RNA sequence: CAGGUUGUACUUCUUAGAGGGACUAUUGUGCAAUAAGCCAAUGGAAGUUUAAGGCAAUAACAGGUCUGUGAUGCCCCUAGACGUGCUCGGCCGCACGCGCGUUACAAUGACUGGCGCAAAAAGUAUUUCCUGUCCUGGGAAGGUACGGGUAAUCUUAUUAAUACCAGUCGUGUUAGGGAUAGUUCUUUGGAAUUGUGGAUCUUGAACGAGGAAUUUCUAGUAAGUGCAAGUCAUCAGCUUGCGUUGAUUAU
RNA sequence: GAUUAAUAGGGACAGUUGGGGGCAUUAGUAUUUAAUAGUCAGAGGUGAAAUUCUUGGAUUUAUUAAGGACUAACUAAUGCGAAAGCAUUUGCCAAAGAUGUUUUCAUUAAUCAAGAACGAAAGUUAGGGGAUCAAAGACGAUCAGAUACCGUCGUAGUCUUAACUAUAAACUAUACCGACUCGGGAUCGGCUGGAAUAAAUGUCCAGUCGGCACCGUAUGAGAAAUCAAAGUCUUUGGGUUCUGGGGGAAGUAUGGUACGCAAGUCUGAAACUUAAAGGAAUUGACGGAACAGCACACCAGAAGUGGAACCUGCGGCUUAAUUUGACUCAACAC
């Protein structure tokens, strides 16, 4: 019963791909095979945000608070207890490009 | 901590922090942990002037290898 | 203010038959993708499916019941019987373990007076069943003196107890609390001893609000408070119901 | 007197294309360490913690330097390589496909016992190197026990020269050359026209050859999962190597003028025993997985039982007998 066509890595045309350290655990995890989500998100709590820009020295910065960027690797056992990724049924198993 | 610091640099005169924030990086996680925003946060709730802010993380180009297992922390 | 009478009288109260009544009604630039529906305000006796119940598909669970059955298969006992009786015990026997529960640890209390507040149930194959007057006894209780009722007629449309009003008692194993005991008296029963219940003096223990745990519960509801019915000759700390006083907190 | 010139194959050539290879170069932060400055009491680590490090000043901050690795992000259902595998700059060296040819050769081809070139990791031999991690080991913790999962350390290893070794789920678990059978966009590399502009190593459009794939669909296949091949199979034959014949025994025994220093690799049995082992899929049940309902389950509360005396059931224990049924809700004031 072979599950995924895919087998869960992107890879195809090469016999080897670099093997990248998973974030939660460390766990070396193959690059296709990796749940990769880019993250921009704030440093900052909203109401955190409304204290502190009040507070900014220079009064020339409109957003001028930085985001983080954060480039997350998941292994697999990782994303899916963390819910990164979760359990779907047989048909949207297939499902590429899904959210909102 | 926040309120510690502030307190000290209102005695050195001092209005305004520029800040420069960071976890523990390089191979380690770079997701910096959960007194970050608290702190900053404390620091300006204290009544001190923000200047600009950056995050430095180390930020290797390529990486020495993880402390973890080649299969990372099991549990 | 109370009785007694009364009528081609009357229906508010009381029976209880017919028929109404509620359909989530009306309104809502309330939420609903404007659909089902939810929500609110108003009206309304009633808007939690009005409230509380009765009934309970398909499938199971070798759940329980040969001790409810003159429903039984099979097995067993069959005359000093495992048949049908009689007499005395026993099931209530106590080092202990575990469940339902009644009563308390008090002042929002206990006790002494006073006080025309219920509901629902029952009831005589004639003296036997509810029992009303009356009388005796200090009392539980006894007479039998006069009586009613197979009951909407008589017990009774009362007789309940929390509650209320006075007064005592004064934060202490105290009258809180009464377990346990010893005399007496009464009642049901041939039979009360291994106290059936009830009465009088005594006697007065634990308990100073409860470890780990854990039950039930959303409105006339919880909780407190008595009353009936089943059992029953006698025996309610049980059950099944009935009202009274009435919440805290969530929809 | 020399057949064509295979949408056969070899060769030439032309502009490209590539994270293919080998040498040199070269960067980049990062880990670790050191130096020089600072400042102070805590750093680490965990579910909590403890081993550790710390006033001889750690962690922390700034600037440099040393030393080994490693090429992030861009990074993809994209590319190259025979596979293993391959990702910093530049230069050099040889190599390659596809495309483009009104070039040349003219069957030179397909597959393949022998025999050969490669071949992750781990491991072995002789030197180097040693920053990070890190088998073994030393410790902390956890636990009934942990010689485990977690933590602090740490050797071999990890990197490198010369050599061995030949193995993986070395996986599309799918042999190679060749035909033929559906549709659709997109993608990487050539080419051919066309169009727009700010006129180009860039766009767009339409062709086409070759790649990696994908999405529909089959009145084709299959036990099915599924498959545009896993189709053109009882309507059974295009060419060629390899492998299997119920399950264990067992990749064991044994033999190897087969290999290896060794580990081991390759070759490789039978006796014996056994009725199934096995493949996909369905429905249940279950889950120390994901989601969604509902109930006084919780929410917010109340009255409390559990503590006391007594009453009344169970169980024990005595008994001549203490008749008996009924033990989680779903026995036990029944
Ligand atoms: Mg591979
Ligand atoms: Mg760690
Ligand atoms: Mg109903
Ligand atoms: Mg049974
Ligand atoms: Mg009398
Ligand atoms: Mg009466
Ligand atoms: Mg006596
Ligand atoms: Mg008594
Ligand atoms: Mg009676
Ligand atoms: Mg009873
Ligand atoms: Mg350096
Ligand atoms: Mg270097
Ligand atoms: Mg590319
Ligand atoms: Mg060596
Ligand atoms: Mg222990
Ligand atoms: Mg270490
Ligand atoms: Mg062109
Ligand atoms: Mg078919
Ligand atoms: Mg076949
Ligand atoms: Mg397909
Ligand atoms: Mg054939
Ligand atoms: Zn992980």
């Amino acid at each position: 019963p072979v599950k995924r066509r895919n087998a869960g890595r992107s890879q195809k045309n090469r016999g080897h791909t670099r093997t990248v350290p998973c974030t939660n655990c460390g766990r070396q995890v193959a690059k296709d095979k990796a749940v990769k989500r880019y993250t921009v998100r704030d440093m900052v709590d909203p109401s955190s945000k409304r204290d502190i820009q009040q507070k900014l020295a220079f009064e020339n910065e409109k957003q001028g608070i930085p985001k983080l960027y954060v480039k997350l690797q998941y292994c697999i056992s990782c994303a899916i207890h963390s819910r990164v990724v979760r359990v779907r049924c047989a048909e949207d198993r297939r499902i590429r490009r899904p959210p909102i | 901590a926040a309120i510690d610091v502030v307190n000290r640099c209102k005695e050195l005169k001092i209005n305004a922090l520029h800040i420069k924030l960071r976890a523990k990086g390089g191979v380690e996680t770079k997701q910096p942990g959960p007194g970050a925003q608290s702190a900053l946060r404390a620091l300006a709730r204290s009544g001190m002037k923000i200047g600009r802010i950056e995050d430095v993380t180390p930020i290797p180009t390529d990486s020495t290898r993880r402390e973890g297992g080649r299969r990372g922390r099991r549990l």
